[PDB]
């Protein structure tokens, strides 16, 4: 089937950037092919970014050492696109849709173009259905709802990837399809993440799009946009997961700071003028394009949603830097993880004082919304009285019990790793703590207490958990039916243990 | 009047036109696409020999280096008129709402207009009557003036906007304009559209009295740059009729950011921290069309987001150079069921001087915010002294402060169908008289929670008598 | 004893102010250097 | 082949070749240079009609324009195999020791190779006992994983590296590779030679199981840039055949700084503080080759130099995401005569997991961090108000934290040159037991000064009894 293709000549190939000379009538983001030649039996694609007069500066999606001056490039008519559909679930694919786990070819029928306009202005809807992270601190104080983009910002090693993986693991039966985009992450760490996902059986609904550090900066630059297109297809067409047409996607960009670094590299290799901190001028536009594609569409456009969880590392906890402030501005909420809190035993390490979720209670179940108000108020008030706690020892009994309750609540949130708690379990624990049933327990045992309590509900009374889950959407959660057989269960557990 | 695209670098398009038909500096390029619609660019720099450098206003992910471009002669033309009311528009004036396109009979006006001359400016500042007690007392607006709210989410800023629109539409004619510049599409859209469509006043929804233009973060920098000017043109049409207009430029700072990007991609030499060299002039060309002339006044209440918490940053400083009042919404006041979360402190206004508002208005506004000047600093003392059991006279001051803090709250008409409480419109004279009489001590007979959601002191009294 | 303790605390606070002033001046010089470097890079 | 030099800008040489014989991106070209010795440059960029920009990797200060350049047609090829064991090489693979050149029969492998694929990654790791209390407790040294120490100029990175090599180089169970990229030839090498040749493993010296590639501070930027890749190529052969490899790269920073100088001479647009735009990609290309695969394992220990004392510098910030274990050396700790100088709060490790390292070890490490976190939270209160204002339990935690800070100090066998303290090797079990006893309360009566330069807790108790 012979066809005529436009051909140019590589006149200057450098550090992953090639000047393609005459490729007239090339679309502004096409895929130049670099057809195989003597010594290379495969094709190395590239993205024709700069369409300058008499030149096409194109970043190379692969290894540029093989490309040589004078090589012919054929301009495929397609804009940069990624395969999407059911076939990508459970597969690790590089941002071009090519599998890298070697489990076979990707079976697909549709290729959605990356770098698509936002889903729409009026096409969205209010975020109401919650995303159950499984972390009590997140699910109670900083709620995440379907269609809400929530940044995870922290220091170099505080638990950002741990929080993201816990969120991904928790979506077992909640009709969510997770996507994990690993930008600039070392291949061993991506392998560890895939092993963790496979160990807990969370690789039947997860797509891993990894552009590791060794791979060219163009692949890292397009790493989130691929995957975002995958989630766009999932929310717009749906995938058959567990026999259900799931149209909810949860995408986690492993590190957007590394994505910004890759964009800076490809821009400076293209000799585009720099901006602040050597980043290009339109990097806020870079991240706003990516994050504004996460939306909760209305019922007229399908009713699907895409939840984004960007991850950012900050140098020396400087949240005033350029990329951190840009993405903080873009996102609908922030989860601050601090090394000071992480070392002090607070394992989730959320700085609940400065962590915010602009969606708020609308991203919580009615049970969680009803219960967590007291939790948030008491935690904030304990943070306020920390000043008197550090110095004053003459505080009255009211303030002593108040600070003690604050410590109770803080120790309640010291959740371990890879142990998510479903919504009913968190609701039961928060009801037990907020209704003074946990006051007699000393702080160092509270976590153990909580764990033991759950075992009780997993053995003595599963019907109370079923009842809590069944009517978690009612306007007034503390139904007299719910209020009984739960306080009774708590009191029964109190007698059995200590 | 037809040129050819030469270069395409991101959202900056260079186009070569014939020698004698080069487009002007702010004309539209209007690149036609294959699938029927068009990509409207905006010229930014005439240069070379018939070559113009323009900002895309769109994706430019499907354009070659030979596509024809049709100069429109005039700048971006936006529909203005009563037809463009209760509708949502983009930067180009194309209605992005579900309803149909704007008819050809509606007048189209250029996006770029000259702000009113010096002779037309009012020689004396005038207070703008909003009806909200805390706003009209602590931080009064200005007719044709600028006000900025510094508040996040969940503090009722959207409800404040809705009530301001409703009050201006009831007491005056009061058409309103809302330009969401660089907003989250979730917050700006489908959580402003639905809340204002649901909110109703005199059997008319707030959305029916408000124009909306939305340049969101997903759109290219040029769209976020010119959405403010689109809203200014739409508001200026009504201002020419003599009607008073209230304009909400949500995240005016995202306007500045947009310009920065537009400069960085335009090759302009960077200024200060990466910001554009034309910062002051660009902000002036937008903030000077917001003024009170003889015919009418465009009062603006903007929203400012400061990166991190840096007010020293050039964008917040440039915004503040054009601000007349600041309203500081706070989480603590909002979580205390005080529906208007306006902080009595940290909310300033240059109108609050005895020459404009009046000696009595200034005197009471200084009497209040003085018992709170200490922010009830007694609260620190109460924490480690328990009031020393009681204060010699301070305990009174605490009672008055709590009573006035409760009294700052007001039932809003837009929330009348949510909380089931009728909306109260309080004139500035009623507010000043009520607060003065409360500070004299007339309000020392009623307990707290009787000031919780009532419009005037007289309304509190009626309640005590009943 | 309170007088002596506050004298020692005031001396310690003054020393800490001097150290923080040195650090702040170093940070200020670094910020100016970074700003002029990036401005010159953007110009060139 | 047979090009001509056009420009000589620093160590970057631009050469024009025939139109159809342009060298590839990473090929090695050679200037005859006369005298029978040639200058081997590595191409970096292709600029147009036969013009290529290459890095000299040599003095390049006595050659003129118009000199001919011969295109070898292959990248830098270094010898690999058992022939490289016990020998010292340049970046080019040419031996610099007194022994003869490597024979032609020895395999030559290019120094530029693709890193192991995603399939080959081996995520299995286990604790590697090193005998240093702070390393084996807070940030365990990882077998088959990547670890590094980030230290300033005055801290003892070299002392820690030498102690680690002395401790773990006798019981290697495999070969080892040491790369001296941008390090002093006084201590970084030629006294590691003395220590490695002196150490004996059953009549075979440690130096007989080591491949050492140098390229130190005196070499031009190209040698420091590609010496790491040469060492990785020499170690990948041993990993691919199943032999366990102990890899010790010195100052990965110096590798990055050279890349920066090369990029500056190449005319690339500078990024951040003068660094190359391609910093992340270069770091990835070097580091992803340092991986344990399913065929063999590389137990890699790296050093990183932080410019000034800025941990936010782009080079250490790029390194931080490529490690399994991070060990942060701070000048403030070093100036307190705490020569290990490791900051427990800024040092982490992936295998510090109760399933991997043990429940007791994990609990002890977490408690030793929670203490000293309570201390860091109270540094200013102690600084201004003083010790008295703290509560009783806060006073106890602060005293225990300062005792722990003193106890993390440990004399090293390689530190006898300037310190009179004999070296101490504390097993991981002894370290865990000592710190658990310290946290329980045993040793509260002991003054803090007795925890300085000691081994396990028994040595501290014996010193206290000697002081009575
Ligand atoms: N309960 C916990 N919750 C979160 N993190 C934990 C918990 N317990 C231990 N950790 C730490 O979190 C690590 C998981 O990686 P983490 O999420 O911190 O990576 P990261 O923030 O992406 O950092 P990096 O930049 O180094 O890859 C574990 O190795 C351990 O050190
Ligand atoms: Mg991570």
């Amino acid at each position: 089937q012979p066809r005529q293709v436009n051909v140019g000549t590589v006149i200057a190939v450098g550090d992953g950037v090639a000047r393609l000379s005459g490729l007239d009538q090339v679309v502004a983001s096409e895929i130049v092919e670099f057809p195989p030649k003597a010594g290379r039996n495969e094709s190395i694609y590239g993205i024709a970014l700069n369409l300058e007069q008499d030149s096409v500066a194109a970043i190379i999606l692969g290894d540029d050492e093989t490309i040589e001056e004078g090589d012919m490039v054929t301009s495929t008519g397609r804009v940069i696109s990624v395969p999407v559909g059911q076939g990508l679930l459970g597969r690790v694919v590089n941002p071009l849709g090519q599998p890298i786990d070697g489990k076979g070819p990707i079976v697909y029928e549709k290729t959605r173009p990356i770098e698509r306009i936002a889903p729409g202005v009026i096409t969205r809807k209010s975020v109401d259905t919650p995303v159950q992270t499984g972390i009590i601190a997140i699910d109670a104080l900083i709620p995440i709802g379907r269609g809400q983009r929530e940044l995870i910002i922290g220091d170099r090693q505080t638990g950002k990837t741990a929080v993201a993986i816990d969120t991904i693991l928790n979506q077992k039966g909640q009709g969510m399809v997770c996507i994990y985009v690993a930008i600039g992450q070392r291949r061993a760490q991506v392998a560890q993440v895939v092993g963790t996902l496979e160990r807990f059986g969370a690789m039947e609904y997860t797509i891993v799009v990894s552009a590791t550090a060794s791979e060219s900066a163009a692949l890292q630059y397009i790493a989130p946009y691929a995957g975002c297109a995958m989630g766009e297809e999932i929310m717009e067409n749906g995938v058959m997961l567990n026999g259900q047409l799931v149209k909810d996607a949860l995408i986690v960009y492993d590190d957007l700071s590394k994505h910004a670094v890759a964009y800076r590299q490809v821009s400076l290799l293209l000799r585009r003028p720099p901006g602040r901190e050597a980043y290009p001028g339109d990097v806020f536009y870079l991240h706003s394009r990516l994050l504004e594609r996460a939306a909760r569409l209305n019922e007229e456009y399908g009713g699907g949603s895409l939840t984004a969880l960007p991850v950012i590392e900050t140098q020396a906890n400087d949240v005033s830097a350029y990329i951190p402030t840009n993405v903080i501005s873009i996102t609908d909420g922030q989860i601050y993880l601090e090394s000071d809190l992480f070392n002090a035993g607070q394992r989730p390490a959320l700085n609940v004082g400065i962590s915010v979720s602009r969606v708020g209670g609308a991203a919580q179940t009615r049970a969680m919304r009803a219960v967590a108000g007291k939790l948030k108020g008491e935690l904030a008030q304990f943070r306020d009285l920390a000043a008197f706690a550090q110095f004053a020892s003459d505080l009255d009994a009211t303030t002593k019990a108040q600070i003690e309750r604050g410590q109770r609540l803080q120790e309640l949130l010291k959740q371990p790793q890879y142990q998510p708690l479903p919504v009913e379990d968190q609701v039961a624990v928060l009801y037990a703590a907020t209704n003074n049933y946990l006051d007699d327990v000393p702080v160092p045992l509270i976590t153990k207490w909580r764990d033991d309590f759950l075992a009780f509900l997993r053995t003595a009374h599963p019907e109370v958990r079923k009842l809590i889950y069944d009517n978690r959407l009612d306007r007034k959660f503390p139904t007299p039916e719910v209020k009984e057989a739960l306080e009774a269960a708590i009191k029964e557990f109190k007698a059995t243990s200590n | 009047a037809k040129g050819v695209i030469q270069e395409i670098i991101g959202v900056v398009i260079r186009a070569k036109f014939p020698e004698d038909e080069v487009p002007e500096i702010y004309n539209a390029i209007e690149i036609p696409l294959g699938n029927g619609d068009r990509l409207v660019c905006e010229v930014q720099q005439q240069l070379g020999n018939g070559v113009v450098k323009a900002v895309a206003m769109g994706s430019t992910d499907g354009l070659r280096r030979g596509l024809e471009v049709i100069d429109t002669g005039r700048p971006i033309a936006v529909p203005v008129g009563p037809a463009t009311l209760g509708r949502v528009f983009n930067v180009l004036g194309d209605p992005i709402d579900g309803m149909g396109p704007i008819g050809p009979e509606v007048e189209r006006r250029p996006i770029h207009r000259d702000p009113p001359s010096f002779e037309e400016q009012n020689t004396q500042a005038q207070i703008f009557e909003t009806g909200i007690k805390v706003i009209d007392l602590i931080a009064p607006f200005t007719r044709g003036g600028k006000t900025a709210i510094f508040g996040g989410a969940g503090v009722g800023k959207t409800v404040v906007i809705q009530e301001l629109i409703a009050n201006i539409a009831k007491e005056q004619s009061g058409f309103s304009v809302f330009a969401g510049v660089g907003e989250r599409s979730r917050e700006g859209n489908d959580l402003i559209h639905e809340m204002k469509e649901a909110r109703i006043d005199e059997n008319t929804t707030v959305f029916d009295k408000t124009v909306m233009v939305f340049g969101q973060m997903n759109e290219p920098p040029g769209a976020r740059l010119r959405v403010g000017l689109t809203a200014l043109t739409m508001a200026e049409y009504f201002r020419d009729e003599g009607r008073d207009i209230l304009l909400f430029i949500d995240n005016i700072f995202r306007f500045v950011q947009a310009g920065s990007e537009v400069s960085s991609l335009l090759g302009r030499m960077p200024s200060q921290v990466g910001y554009q060299p034309t910062l002051g002039t660009e902000m002036g060309e937008l903030q000077e069309r917001i003024t009170s002339t003889k015919r009418g006044s465009i009062t603006s209440m903007q929203a400012v987001y400061v990166p991190a918490d840096d007010y020293t940053d050039p964008a917040p400083a440039t915004v503040f150079s054009h601000l007349d009042a600041t309203i500081s919404l706070e989480r603590s006041i909002a979580e205390r069921a005080i529906f208007p979360a306006v902080d009595p402190l940290a909310s300033t206004s240059r109108i609050l001087d005895p020459n404009i508002v009046g000696e009595e208005h200034y005197r009471v506004a200084q009497e209040v915010k003085r018992v709170l000047q200490r922010y009830k600093d007694l609260k620190d003392i109460i924490a480690i002294l328990g009031m020393e059991e009681l204060s010699d006279e301070d305990k009174l001051t605490v009672q008055r402060a709590r009573k006035i803090e409760l009294f700052f709250s007001q039932p809003f008409t837009v929330a009348q169908q949510f909380t089931g409480r009728p909306g109260k419109y309080v004139p500035v004279k009623k507010t000043v008289e009520s607060f003065a009489r409360l500070l004299n001590g007339e309000g020392d007979h009623i307990p707290e929670s009787f000031f919780y959601m009532q419009g005037d002191f007289d309304d509190v009294l009626a309640a005590y008598e009943a | 004893a309170r007088m002596v303790a506050m004298r020692n605390a005031t001396n310690n606070a003054k020393d800490l102010v001097r150290d923080l002033t040195l650090s702040f001046n170093k940070a200020r010089q670094a910020a100016i250097t970074k700003e002029v470097s990036e401005i010159a890079s953007g110009a060139a």
